[PDB]
């Protein structure tokens, strides 16, 4: 919820 | 005793483990340079280093078996709660008995106490993390048993905000049960003596860190000239 940078690095 | 699959996932988090953290720490130059003298004089160097390290927690987290079956909330929760934990199990690697230090390859990029107390946190964080990397090191793990536990820091149902608490804890019991049986199977005695509960007992430890860390970290991010000098995943990863 709001942490692009830790979902991009999750994808 | 250990069966073919939990020989297979253990082999998974060994090379995801050396696929993200890299002995030689030759990245470490890319870093802010440390500063040694004296106010937060070492808050950009370790601050880059936290951030990196994040990215490879990140990186292992993913390899680990059902972790991205997870919903991608839930990924975010686990990792948002665990990192910086694991970053301090993935420390002991470097942390020397010798002087009480994290020694990666040089000099300038040993860190001690007061390199520490330079990055703005107080014995109170200090004192038990290295009496932690101190009571880590004791146990010896094997580098199989070093993963499993760094593995199931990670999937603990019990992190705040987690929703498919019960996806978490099955992901997590399977991996417990890997590493039960291979300290049974693979660690000789005397080393394997309550091997399981002490471990059990170190991400107990972490937490308690996990705790102080972030109260010293809101401390220290409550003023804005210092969470001027994080770096944007950390304000994202430690951050609200
Ligand atoms: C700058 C303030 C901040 O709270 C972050 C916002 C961290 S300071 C303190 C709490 C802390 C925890 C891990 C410790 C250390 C970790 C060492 C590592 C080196 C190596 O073992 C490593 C390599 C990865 O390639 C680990 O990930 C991290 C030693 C120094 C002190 C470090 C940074």
């Amino acid at each position: 919820k709001n942490h692009p940078m830790l979902m991009n690095l999750l994808k | 005793k250990l069966s073919e699959e939990q020989q297979h996932i253990i082999a998974i988090l060994l090379d995801a483990h050396h696929k993200t953290y890299d002995p030689t720490y030759a990245d470490f130059r890319d870093f802010r340079p440390p500063v040694r003298m004296s106010p937060l004089s070492m808050l950009p160097h370790l601050a880059d280093l936290v951030s990196y390290s994040i990215q490879k927690v990140i990186g292992f987290a993913k390899m680990i078996p059902g972790f991205r079956d997870l919903t991608s909330d839930d990924q975010i929760v686990l990792l948002k709660s665990s990192a910086i934990e694991v970053i301090m199990l993935l420390s002991n690697q470097s942390f020397t008995m010798d002087d009480m230090s994290w020694d990666c390859g040089s000099q300038d990029y040993k860190y001690d106490v007061t390199d520490v107390s330079k990055a703005g946190h107080t014995l109170e964080l200090i004192e038990p993390l290295i009496k932690f990397q101190v009571g880590l090191k004791k146990l010896n793990l094997h580098e199989e048993e070093h993963v499993l536990l760094m593995a199931i820091c990670i999937v603990s149902p019990d992190r705040p905000g987690v929703q498919d608490a019960k996806l978490v804890e099955a992901i997590q019991d399977r991996l417990s049960n890997t590493l039960q049986t291979y300290i049974r199977c693979r660690h000789p005695p005397p080393g394997s003596h309550q091997l399981y509960a002490k471990m059990i007992q170190k991400l107990a430890d972490l937490r308690s860190l996990n705790e102080e860390h972030s109260k010293q970290y809101r401390s220290l991010s409550f003023q804005p000239e210092n969470s001027m000098k994080l770096t944007p995943l950390v304000l994202e990863v430690f951050g609200n």
